[PDB]
């Protein structure tokens, strides 16, 4: 009943409970009132900054993410790799490709503000109708799937706590060799 | 007929490589034998700081 | 169900003892009776006018 | 509010017989070797195959512990509603019988709310007179849900343990005494109510 | 015909209702900015054993040392060792040496924590809910011919649709195999999938997501999230040269760029949705015991 | 005290650029001044952690 | 609800406590009393509260 | 030779998978009952 209780509380210790490293998206109340333990920001002078600046319920994070605005996203990758950050706000498929690059970079579960990347264009111009028709012609065929095959689709043990116990077992065997030789000298 | 094209250095989308010998590129293949048709762009090394 | 059966019975409990405490506080006699139907009351159209 | 074990039993009834034939082919005793095989699977190459089968017996009883833990720990019967945000009540069916007292405040409160008109059209074919009718109908499983205040349902949960409330608490309202118009019995009667609030007479009524 | 026949012929002003966007519809009118991501979709129904072997040889060598000090348990200590890992209580051997008793006690403590950790490993494998799929793309080998596989299945779209035109401009042979497999109604195809009068169905993405979010049982499961699909959007169709187009585009960008569109999607969607099974493990059990009796038949030559 | 633009929009509106072919987040405010095309990529916002 | 790690734990949910409410303090005999009361009754009984 | 009521020490002694030698069972009824009780002890 001792070893059954020990099996029960090790299953309590490493199966059910979990250190909540996840954020569960923008609706985390601990990030609504952040601190020095929650270092998170975005790219300096982006559309996401203005999108959070218009919304009055995202002002407090706007008072926080303004403290560490970065120039490029690779700066954010190097910062969160060197533990200078704790969370980063970015779009989906770029972070999916970088998760295919680096396995430690793990995204979250929620998904909001389903926006779109296009082509920045001028005013009334002859490069408006024909260009959009060319984009739609690229949409209708299998060229978008080929573009996904270029970069989007193309991706790149039980020794937790008893490993030290196993090492102490091996050291106890090594010391027990000399103890048994002392017992041989005893009789 | 000539259209000015400008972009930002996106990490999975805009790959920038230095020239091999003199204003040239390295014609490499993908995993399916497709040669990456590069382009000769002009840009700075880093930002103003 | 009931053609004519309206009798005095015994009532007690929570709000009854609350009203007994109120009658201990404020000086008044009472007449405890019950509602005829089993409804709270809604602003519903009567069938005429 | 099994068959795989029979297959393993037929397999080991083949295995023990063929291992006894292997032991006979390798140079009272028959039943003793059978009983030794019985002691092998449950609490010299035939001994090697028997200890490999004992490894299989440990992984089978470990899988049995694992799938009974699957059978009782993680799974949970879907008997809960979790309040007003249930898609069972937003989209009712024939087995989703919910109602309230006929001509109550719930009717007006869901008649003003125009997005709650589905429940207004559903409960009107199911409205009953008294709450005891609702208790008698839900005891015979004619009902499935009942929108009601907390105190009566908690008292009936103390009476009948099968009656179980849900988790969400919506429309926090108050019950007072039905009073008339402008009258001198409005002020100090309410002061007596506040005097009942300030002391432990509410705790005595609890 | 339809809304295109009403808007282009100037009997209707604009198409506020939902509409698929393709080439010739963008030729006849001018669509607005998109507001929802609505593509298309198809609905259907190595280090433990090595170190344990090394420590097995170490335990056997210590048993050989105890035998060299002080009845035939030289190599037969392995039969006591790996046999008593599994705690099935097979009568094996009664050792007299204190060294062997202490070594087997340390090995048994390691076996107790090993079986506890293995039950924890089975619980950790028991946490996850696996996901299985049948068709993994629009270019499936099932989609080449249903005679190529053993069940001849069936696939359908909605009649007279722009999806049918997209198929006829992408795969005319798919239209030829669909000509034998036509149907009429969306809910008719839903009942055909539930009862079993249809195998798979080809439609848009988010409408089937709304139909699956309200469905009882959640039996019909989508495939992917628009990865091997069209991945287009819905907008508002106006007549060519309408002066109201830019203001409607700015109003749509305001309705998306405030979080109110997410509240409207939350209002008009639903974000909802065992027993014993070890048949792969049991097949591995039978294959390993077949390999064991094969190795015994190899060793029977002496 | 005058509001201006910079970056790709600053090079575009000054005449130094003619066509920004870049995966830019299409939003409300940047379309208030210039015309945009239909987007090719569609994705939402998410949080990267370690 | 804003506690760092839910360290401080409340006791009960208003059972052996005062169990009172909040109101808007007005002067005695104010004509704005009934309008504010009906506005609060509208603000509670629509899901907006 | 002593299994009158001493088999309780084999009954409740071999519930717990202790690998301690206790007694050599000779009765067939005893061995079948120990097998059924051992399955009962595993599920217990
Ligand atoms: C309690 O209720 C009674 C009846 O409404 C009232 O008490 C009278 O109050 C006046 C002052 O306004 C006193 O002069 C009287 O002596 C009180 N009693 C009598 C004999 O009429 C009043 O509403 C409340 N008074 C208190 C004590 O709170
Ligand atoms: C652009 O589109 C129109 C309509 O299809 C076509 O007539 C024209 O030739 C195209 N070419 C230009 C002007 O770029
Ligand atoms: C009261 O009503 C019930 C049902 O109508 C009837 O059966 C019963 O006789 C009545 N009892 C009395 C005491 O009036
Ligand atoms: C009872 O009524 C009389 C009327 O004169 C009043 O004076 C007295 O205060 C009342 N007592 C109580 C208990 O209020
Ligand atoms: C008038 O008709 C309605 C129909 O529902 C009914 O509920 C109501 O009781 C009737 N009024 C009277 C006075 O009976
Ligand atoms: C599809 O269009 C044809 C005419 O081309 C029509 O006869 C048929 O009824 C339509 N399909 C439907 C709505 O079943």
């Amino acid at each position: 009943i001792i070893v059954a209780s020990y099996t029960a509380n090790l299953a309590a210790f490493l199966v059910l409970d979990r250190p909540e490293e996840r954020i569960t998206g923008i609706n985390d109340p601990r990030l609504r009132n952040p601190s020095d333990k929650f270092i998170y920001a975005t790219v300096k002078q982006s559309s996401v900054d203005i999108y959070f600046r218009r919304q009055v319920e995202l002002s407090t994070m706007y008072r926080h993410m303004e403290k560490h605005n970065y120039e490029s996203a690779a700066e954010a990758i190097q910062a969160v790799r060197d533990n200078k950050l704790h969370a980063f706000i970015w779009d989906s498929a770029v972070l999916e490709f970088e998760a295919s690059q680096k396995c430690d970079l793990v995204t979250t579960g929620e998904l909001f503000f389903r926006s779109g990347f296009g082509i920045g264009m001028r005013k009334d111009s002859p490069w408006k109708q024909n260009v959009s028709l060319s984009i739609l012609k690229s949409h209708e065929n299998g060229f978008m799937e080929d573009l996904d095959k270029t970069w989007v689709r193309y991706q790149e043990l039980t020794f937790e706590n008893m490993a030290g116990v196993f090492m102490l077992v091996a050291g106890g065997i090594v010391a027990g060799i000399f103890l048994i030789f002392i017992e041989i000298a005893y009789k | 007929t000539r259209l000015k094209i400008v972009t930002i250095h996106q990490e999975p989308f805009v790959y920038v490589k230095p020239t091999m010998s003199d204003g040239t590129c390295k014609e490499e293949f993908t995993v399916n034998g497709d040669p990456v048709k590069k382009v000769i762009c002009t840009g700075p090394n880093d930002t103003s700081p | 169900g009931s053609p004519r059966h309206t009798v005095p019975q015994c009532c007690y409990g929570f709000c009854i003892d609350l009203l007994i405490k109120l009658a201990r506080t404020m000086n008044f006699t009472y007449e405890v009776h019950l509602v005829a139907d089993g409804k709270f009351g809604t602003q519903e159209r009567v069938n005429n006018s | 509010k099994s068959t795989l074990w029979l297959l393993v039993g037929l397999s080991v009834h083949v295995v023990a017989v063929m291992l006894y034939l292997l032991d006979r082919f390798s140079p009272l005793t028959l039943s003793s070797a059978m009983w030794f095989s019985w002691g092998v699977l449950l609490n010299f190459s035939a001994r090697i195959l028997g200890m490999v089968w004992a490894g299989f017996a440990m992984i089978i009883v470990a899988s049995y512990t694992a799938n009974l833990a699957a059978f009782l720990v993680l799974d949970r019967p879907e008997e809960r509603i979790t309040g007003i945000n249930d898609p069972r009540l937003r989209n009712p069916s024939d087995k989703f019988i919910y109602a309230t007292v006929k001509q109550s405040s719930v009717d007006i409160y869901f008649r003003r709310q125009v997005e709650l008109s589905t429940m207004y059209r559903h409960m009107e074919k199911h409205n009953y007179e008294s709450a005891a009718e609702a208790i008698q109908a839900v005891r015979d499983n004619k009902l499935h849900a009942f929108i009601w205040d907390s105190a009566v349902l908690e008292f009936e949960a103390s009476q009948k343990c099968d009656l179980v409330t849900t988790g969400e608490l919506f429309f926090r309202s108050g019950f007072g005494i039905g009073m008339r118009k402008d009258s001198p019995w409005k002020q100090n009667v309410s002061l007596s109510i506040l005097k009942s609030h300030e002391n432990g007479f509410m705790e005595d009524l609890d | 015909n339809g809304m295109i026949g009403e808007v282009v012929y100037q009997r209707a002003v604009m198409a506020v209702g939902s509409l698929t966007i393709n080439e010739e519809r963008s030729e006849v009118v001018d669509f607005s900015v998109p507001f929802v991501e609505t593509g298309i979709s198809v609905m259907v129904s190595a280090s433990v054993w090595v170190m344990m072997f090394v420590m097995l040889l170490i335990v056997s060598a210590i048993a050989v040392f105890v035998f060299e000090y002080f009845s035939f348990t030289i190599g037969k200590a392995i039969w006591l060792l790996w046999g008593l890992v599994f705690n099935n209580s097979v009568p094996v051997q009664n050792p007299k040496g204190t060294t062997s008793k202490i070594m087997v006690s340390v090995w048994a403590f390691f076996a107790v924590i090993f079986l506890a950790s293995y039950t924890a490993n089975l619980a950790a494998f028991m946490i996850q809910e696996e996901f299985v799929d049948q068709v993994t793309g629009l270019s499936d080998k099932k989609f080449q011919r249903p005679h190529d596989y053993s069940p001849p299945f069936r696939f359908g779209t909605v009649p007279n649709g722009s999806t049918e035109r997209n198929i006829r401009n992408n795969y005319p042979y798919m239209h030829q195999y669909m000509t034998r497999f036509n149907q009429r109604g969306v809910e008719d195809a839903l009942v055909s999938l539930k009862t079993g009068k249809l195998d798979a169905f080809i439609y848009d993405a988010a409408v089937l997501n709304y139909k699956a979010g309200r469905d009882e049982g959640c039996k019909l499961v989508t495939i992917g999230s628009g990865y091997i699909f069209a991945t287009t959007g819905y907008g508002i169709a106006l007549q060519k040269g309408s002066p109201w187009k830019r203001q409607i585009d700015l109003a749509l960008l305001q309705f998306v760029g405030d979080g109110e569109m997410e509240e409207l999607e939350t209002l008009w969607l639903t974000g909802i949705c065992s027993s014993q099974l070890d048949i792969d493990n049991m097949a591995g059990v039978f294959y390993m015991l077949a390999a064991a009796m094969a190795l015994s038949l190899i060793t029977f030559i002496w | 005290n005058k509001k201006e633009w910079n970056g790709m929009m600053g090079e575009l509106l000054s005449g130094q650029a003619d066509m920004i072919v870049a995966p830019l987040t299409i939003n409300n405010e940047r379309a208030q001044y210039i015309e945009f095309s239909k987007p090719f990529k569609y994705q939402g916002l998410t949080i990267l952690v370690k």
